[PDB]
């Protein structure tokens, strides 16, 4: 087989700058190598057959090259409507293989998690099971961990974290954390915590509450 | 050098047009179209259009080029033999002739056998349905009687369709 | 266990064909410049074993089970100039090793040809060859040519195609090779040719294929190159314009259904012109009138066949019209009347008129061309007439006075009688009026032909008498009398130059030293079987047998 | 115009089989290819598999027993097949035509709008919503115990719009559980009400539980 | 080869076309009183001969099944199915309903 | 319709057709290779389905399918023992593990027909064929009048809807009954299935190795 | 719908199935088909004028145009109609196969 990576899962540009977008494949495939465009919601889009030939309707501001192994997908102005996440796709010899896609965000200046712990409600005890709920919005960038600590023991049972999307305005993200557990467990504790580790600060940023 | 595409179906189609045009005319073996200063002023008659309605309703040797003319005549049915012969003056003159019936109850599948030699299975379908049976070769020999309908034995009237060579 | 059978070693040319080789050998000498390795169950080329020879200039890899090539392998021959890779299995080279075939930048002719290429597959195999002239890719699977089929090979000027499935051809898909002279598509499925921009091109077979319809692009900005375009066998339905290839000497238009005296029904698609012209093949097509117009714009044409068509008549009566044509077969149509006009087909030596349907002729058609040597009447019920006196009665065609005819064949012409001066001042090499039962050949038929005649043939006449004074007939040589009731023939008192002599089927019961005491030296086969001879009753025939006789 | 659109059952029992039809139009299958290609809710596109035009098929190196792709020239159809889906299955899976320039190019050039596949065995289930209580101050709803997919959340039926965030629904216990937040300035709240509406379309429910703060 | 799709691209290749024939509007009569009219259609498309070679892509073999199914030397896109049209028309004063064979073509093959 | 067709060019093109036309039924790149046939004349088994295929009585009828026969279960093999023959029908079993060996796919057959050696018929008789739908009961099948011949004639039913379903969803022994046409006024070498179907190493739905 | 029965030995101009026997290994070289040696595959060969520009002739040549449809395709073709399977046996690698090629041979001809 031959197999195609894309090295840079992410690429951090701002509007109107160059954009680049590299894709390797293992050995000589020579010019046949597609690239395609994916919106979050839409449907793949073939923007660029063999290394170079745009497809009919790509707009001029794309462009591709490359021959052999290294290959190169090129944005001369970033526009608002190519923030989509990009694939390439050899078809030297089947098995047909793509990459592991390249997904465009905007860069901005970093920006601290606003964190905040949320005991369970007290309806939700009335049905036998208790959730703390931590969110971490509009940070800047992606890269964030959370950790539990009940009781000053770190936490991993019942933990189910989500992140949105980059946001459309501010161009930030935000992550959700809710640790689970039952009615008679969450009466046996009395510390619990919501830690951040974020590149914005050295130390993480604490959040906890007693249970009364 | 490079190979033709675009066909022109405007032009292909006119050329089918004409060729229809003296193909219709020649299975009815007419150099020219009728003339209808005859026809009387007013709509078909009813037993015309019935005719026509038999054979569009939906349901040994080879069939001939030109158009055969279409005639109807209508638990035992008999049918009579001098009308058959009416319709048709000459047992050579018979192409095709089938017998159409209008089956109601169709609740459950059922096996039917034809005699004067042939079956057919009923599938359920609550609407009603005409069935067809083909029985050239027996209308033919009557020519020169009728059929009885019974179940499959383990160990408008009904009316027979026929189409024929006019004439002329 | 036999021992195995080693290379035939030359001069820096080594021969390893034909040796059941399973791989390439490593004990050849380096310095080897030609390497044969033909007809071998080669499965794979490893740049392992051969790199070892950079001197290679001609390299055959044919006629093996090649379907393996390591991606670096030709790369190491700099000086290779021909690679022949034909016969093998490369269809699956490209599934199996990246890159396809390497640049080549001194290889000047590479076959690929039987390799059950597929398009899109040869797009993958096939590499760089800034110096390549000659390519071909025929007996493969190629279905269609693309604007991005044949890159990277500027040089090329060969292209041969033959055998494949191409069915469709894009626009630009010869755009790069601007110097391509020859370009062969014969035995292809090509249906519809919409255009033709080929300026360089000088050779192109379109032959064996479906192509309904052919059409050239018109009023270039140079002049098209094309001198040799072959039709043969296509579903031709018209003759094509081809006024935007001036140049065009060659043009072979048989086996189509050509009428005269653009459409293709089949498809649905429709959207001085030949005065360099010198050879055009009609034959085999469905023609029924030949128009005025036609003619006239083939001067300078050489040679017109236009054989196996519906023609009933062939009128050349223009002035001048078709003034260099040297032949004309016409033969096996349905002609009834020709008119050759008198002076029109000045340089015509052969007319070939067999099959025909003619009867009653202007006396004087055949009498007008100058310089006319072969004519073939064969199965055309002509009567010829009795020349200077004895006018014949109508219709009659004269053969008296054409002083240039050398051979002439009345052949199944159902000729009743042979009138006296029928060829008084024809010297005829050749005659043949054999197949004319019933014939009576008239006292001194052959009135001026005693001098010139070389060859004569009366097979099939059922003759009883030959009304011919032969030994007179001084440079006769062969003499065909087969098929007939003839028992006597006049005496040759002096020697002739008569050396074949056919009486098989005849009458012959004798044949005297009297009457065969002539032609003793310069008979050599005597046919005499199917006769009812006398049993040492001639003595002859006997003395004969040994030398300067046959059978 | 050219067309593809996929035929799925929306909902997978593990251990049972997939079935998905690519219906086309505006080309005929015996001159075109229809790749098969998944993709996870998580990023990358997956190649499945391809039936060529002549009906012979290239499948992706990971197919044993799981990969089966037939057609129906005629009635210009192309089946996918799947045994015995699990957890990690469930995915977005597109059928997307060969750009036909060589007869085995590989580009894919029109590619149906996809269909989603869901391996749960889960009955629906209604929501339930919990207030999350504890200069600008963030309050959040929390909508857990869902199924199937998706539901929309929304704060004061649209007055407080900016600064909002709906989380993913993340699958837990077989059912789907999302969280949403709005961070508002401290003058308003808790001096005024605030209240989210999570609505689910199975269960045909849109809560409007009220927040109560402290 | 769908028939949905033949009658619905200007393509080179053998399939049936879409063609409805008004007796009034594309033939001028008016003698037919019934049908109104009715869709003839029609087959158009080459068959080209392929020229056959011993050894061949696997994947090139499915032109045979489609360009000549027959091995014919000369292959026509004849039609496969046909259905009969039946007819009302008036010789003189006397009605007649007769049936035409073969007037609708279903489907088109190589032949 | 003017004569101008000569057969000798047609021949040509018509044998070359068929080159293509064998292979490509046959789904054959090339034609296979002659390196491991074992020398001698074709197994006694192999000739004799080949004469049973000669012997008188969708896209995919384009390419070639592959003949197997499988006789009934012997006579003796609990056929007569659990079922009685009567006057009228004929029991004939067969094993369908058999059969879904020579077919390994229900999808893979095209087609499958019964076929019957019949004795000799100097009177002419009517005669039914049946299915064993249930444990007990019996489906309606085709029916066939047999005409008169004072020789052995072999008779063929068209049963490939009936084998298709035991390829799929069969029991471990299914047959058919032969019975003679009983109207409602009156109260009163071995049988083998010829098989049709795509071999799998032809199998469209399967990657060439 | 002119078969084999009535054009073999018979001088007929119009269409119908010609005779030709095709062996495997004299006209396709071919060696990998054990059985048969060949067969009878025939042809369809000759003009096929339109029914209403047709000279008069026998009455059995009429049976040509059963299946006649002017208006179908652009030019008519004499078409075989009726076709009969071909069972061979050959070998591929070790194993012997028989397989039956449906449409091989040609028992009659019509024109469209
Ligand atoms: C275009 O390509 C075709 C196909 O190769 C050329 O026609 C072929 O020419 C070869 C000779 O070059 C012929 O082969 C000969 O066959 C005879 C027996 O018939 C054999 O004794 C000779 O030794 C030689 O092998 C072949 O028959 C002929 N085929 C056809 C269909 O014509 C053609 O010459 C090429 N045209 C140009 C302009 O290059
Ligand atoms: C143009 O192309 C045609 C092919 O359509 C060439 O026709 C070929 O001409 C030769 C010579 O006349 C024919 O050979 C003859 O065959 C008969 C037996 O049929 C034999 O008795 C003769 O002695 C002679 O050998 C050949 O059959 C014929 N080919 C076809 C398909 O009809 C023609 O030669 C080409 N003309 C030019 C100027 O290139
Ligand atoms: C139509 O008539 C023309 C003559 O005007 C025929 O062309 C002639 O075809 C023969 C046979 O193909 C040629 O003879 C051969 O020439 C080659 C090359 O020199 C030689 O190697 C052979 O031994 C043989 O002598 C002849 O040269 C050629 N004449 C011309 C002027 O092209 C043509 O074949 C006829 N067509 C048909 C269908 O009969
Ligand atoms: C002389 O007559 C004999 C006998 O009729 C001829 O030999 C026959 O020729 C035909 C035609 O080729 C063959 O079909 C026959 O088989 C031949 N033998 C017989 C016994 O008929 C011979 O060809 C004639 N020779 C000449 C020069 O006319």
């Amino acid at each position: 087989d031959i197999q195609v990576t894309q090295s840079s899962s992410y690429l951090s540009v701002s509007l109107g700058d160059r954009v680049t977008i590299t894709c390797k494949a293992s050995d000589h495939i020579k010019n046949w190598l597609a690239w395609y465009q994916q919106k979050p919601g839409i449907a793949p889009r073939l923007l660029v057959s063999g290394a170079t030939s745009l497809e009919a309707g790509v707009p001029s501001r794309f462009s591709g090259s490359g021959s052999g192994k290294n290959f190169t997908l090129s944005i001369t102005s970033l526009q608002t409507e190519d923030v989509a996440t990009y694939y390439c796709q050899q078809y030297w010899s089947t098995p047909w293989t793509f990459g592991g896609g390249t997904t465009l965000e905007i860069r901005r200046a970093d920006a601290a998690p606003t964190v905040s712990i949320f005991p369970p409600s007290s309806e939700q005890l009335t049905s036998g099971g208790a959730s703390v709920v931590c969110f971490l919005n509009n940070f800047y960038p992606k890269d964030i961990n959370v950790k539990w600590k009940i009781d000053g023991s770190e936490r991993q049972n019942g933990v189910l974290n989500s992140w949105t999307d980059q946001d459309s305005k501010d161009s930030t993200y935000s992550m959700s954390s809710t640790l689970t557990l039952t009615k008679d467990e969450y009466e046996r504790h009395n510390s619990y915590t919501c830690e951040a580790t974020h590149k914005t600060s050295t130390s993480p940023i604490v959040k906890s509450f007693n249970r009364n | 050098l490079s190979t033709c595409k675009t066909i022109d179906m405007e032009l292909v189609k006119r050329k089918r047009i004409e060729a229809i045009r003296g193909q219709i005319l020649s299975k009815l073996r007419l150099a020219s179209p009728p003339s209808q200063g005859e026809v009387p002023p007013g709509p078909l008659p009813e037993a015309v259009l019935a005719l026509y309605n038999s054979t569009r309703d939906r349901v040994e040797p080879e069939a001939d080029y030109y158009a055969k003319e279409v005639t109807r005549v209508l638990i035992y049915m008999f049918f009579n033999t001098s009308e058959l012969r009416e319709a048709v003056p000459e047992p050579v003159l018979l192409s095709r002739a089938e017998l159409r019936l209008l089956r109601l109850k169709l609740k459950v599948e059922q096996h039917v056998e034809l005699y004067q030699l042939s079956n057919r299975l009923l599938a359920p379908s609550d609407s009603p349905e005409w069935l067809s049976f083909d029985v050239t070769g027996v209308v033919r020999q009557w020519l020169s009687e009728g059929f009885r309908l019974s179940a499959h034995c383990s160990c408008n009237r009904p009316f027979l369709l026929l189409m024929a060579t006019p004439l002329e | 266990h036999q021992d195995k059978v080693p290379c035939k070693m030359v001069d820096k040319k080594v021969s390893c064909q034909v040796l059941g080789l399973l791989q390439v050998p490593s004990v050849l000498p380096p310095d080897t410049e030609t390497l044969d390795l033909s007809g071998n169950q080669l499965r794979s080329i490893l740049a392992s074993p051969l790199g070892f020879y950079t001197a290679l200039r001609h390299l055959d890899l044919s006629t093996n089970e090649i379907s393996f090539l390591q991606p670096g392998a030709f790369q190491a021959l700099t000086h290779l100039e021909h690679l022949s890779l034909a016969h093998n299995r490369l269809a699956m080279a490209t599934a199996l090793s990246a890159g396809g075939l390497g640049p080549l930048p001194r290889v000047t002719s590479l076959d690929l040809s039987g390799n059950s290429l597929y398009s899109g597959l040869l797009e993958r195999l096939l590499g760089e060859a800034p110096s390549l002239h000659t390519l071909s890719l025929a007996e493969n699977s190629l279905t269609r040519l693309t604007r991005h089929t044949f890159r990277d090979m500027p040089a090329l000027e060969q292209l041969d195609l033959h055998s494949n499935v191409l069915m469709d051809i894009e626009d630009g898909a010869f755009e790069g090779l601007p110097r391509l002279t020859h370009l062969n598509l014969s035995r292809n499925s090509l249906t519809c040719i919409s255009d033709f921009s080929l300026q360089q091109l000088r050779v192109l077979d379109l032959s064996c294929n479906s192509i309904e319809a052919f059409q050239t692009a018109s009023q270039p900005q140079a002049e098209f190159q094309l001198t040799w375009l072959d039709l043969r066998e296509n579903k031709l339905l018209h003759f094509p314009d081809l006024a935007a290839l001036p140049r065009l000497i060659y043009l072979n238009l048989s086996n189509n259904l050509i009428r005269l005296p653009i459409h293709a029904p089949s498809e649905g698609w429709s959207a001085r012109p030949l005065s360099q012209l010198l050879n055009l093949d009609l034959s085999y097509n469905e023609i029924e009138l030949i128009p005025d117009s036609f003619l006239e714009h083939l001067t300078s044409l050489c040679f017109l066949n236009l054989s196996r068509n519906c023609l009933r008549t062939f009128e050349a009566r223009r002035l001048g019209s078709l003034p260099c044509l040297m032949l004309l077969d016409l033969s096996h149509n349905a002609l009834e009347t020709l008119e050759l006009g008198a002076r029109a087909l000045g340089s015509l030596r052969t007319l070939l008129l067999q099959g025909n349907a003619l009867r009653d002729l202007p006396p004087y058609t055949f009498a007008n061309l100058a310089s006319l040597q072969r004519l073939n009447l064969q199965g055309n019920r002509v009567s010829p007439c009795g020349g200077p006196d004895e006018p014949g009665p109508s219709g009659c065609v004269a053969f008296s006075g054409i002083t240039s005819l050398r051979s002439l064949s009345l052949v199944d012409n159902e000729i009743e009688l042979l009138r006296a001066g029928a060829f008084l001042h024809t010297p005829l090499t050749e005659l043949d009026l054999s197949s004319n039962p019933g014939l009576e050949v008239a006292t001194g038929a052959l009135g001026g032909l005693e001098a010139s005649l070389e060859v004569l043939a009366l097979q099939g006449n059922g003759l009883m008498v030959l009304q011919v004074d032969l030994p007179c007939f001084i440079c006769l040589k062969r003499l065909n009398l087969a098929e007939n009731r003839l028992s006597h023939l006049p005496a040759w008192t002096q020697a002739v130059s008569l050396e074949v002599l056919d009486l098989r089927n005849n009458s012959f019961s004798l044949l005297p030293g009297s009457a065969m005491g002539g032609l003793e030296t310069s008979l050599r086969r005597l046919y005499l079987q199917g006769n009812p001879l006398s049993c040492c009753g001639n003595g002859w025939l006997a003395a004969q047998l040994h030398q300067g006789r046959v059978d | 115009q050219v067309q593809l659109k996929e035929s799925g059952p929306g909902l997978v029992a593990p251990s049972q089989s997939l079935s998905i039809t690519c219906t086309v139009s505006g080309f005929s299958l015996t001159g075109y290819g229809i790749n098969w290609v998944r993709q996870p809710p998580g990023k990358g596109l997956e190649w499945l598999g391809m039936i060529w035009s002549d009906g012979s098929t290239d499948y992706n190196s990971v197919l044993t027993s799981r990969l089966r792709i037939s057609k129906d020239n005629s009635n210009s159809q192309v089946f996918l097949k799947m045994n015995s889906l699990q957890v990690d299955d469930t995915a977005r899976y597109y059928c997307a035509r060969d750009r036909n320039y060589y007869d085995y190019d590989g580009a894919m050039d029109y590619w149906g709008q996809g269909t989603s596949v869901t391996v749960s065995s889960a009955k629906t289930t209604p929501p339930s919503v919990y207030p999350l209580a504890p200069s600008m101050v963030t309050l959040g709803c929390l909508v857990k115990g869902y199924f199937p997919e998706p539901v929309t959340v929304t704060w004061n039926s649209g007055s407080l719009s900016s600064g909002v965030h709906t989380f993913p629904a993340v699958l837990q216990s077989d059912l789907y559980t999302l969280s949403s937040s709005v961070t508002v300035p401290s003058s308003t709240w808790p001096s005024q009400t605030v209240t989210c509406n999570v609505a689910h379309p199975a269960s045909s429910t849109k809560v409007d539980k009220k927040i109560v703060p402290r | 080869l769908d028939t949905n799709y033949c009658f619905s691209s200007t393509e080179k290749n053998c399939c049936v076309r879409q063609l409805y024939i008004d007796f009034r509007k594309d033939l001028g009569w008016k003698w037919i009183h019934e049908p109104k009219g009715y869709h003839a259609n029609f087959c158009l498309g080459p068959c080209p001969y392929i020229w056959s070679l011993d050894t061949q892509y696997s994947k090139v073999l499915a032109l045979y099944n489609q360009h000549n199914p027959g091995a014919s030397a000369a292959p026509c896109c004849v039609p496969q199915a046909l259905e009969p049209l039946p007819i009302v028309y008036y010789v003189g004063r006397k009605p007649k309903v007769e049936q035409l064979s073969n007037m609708i073509v279903r489907s088109c093959k190589c032949s």
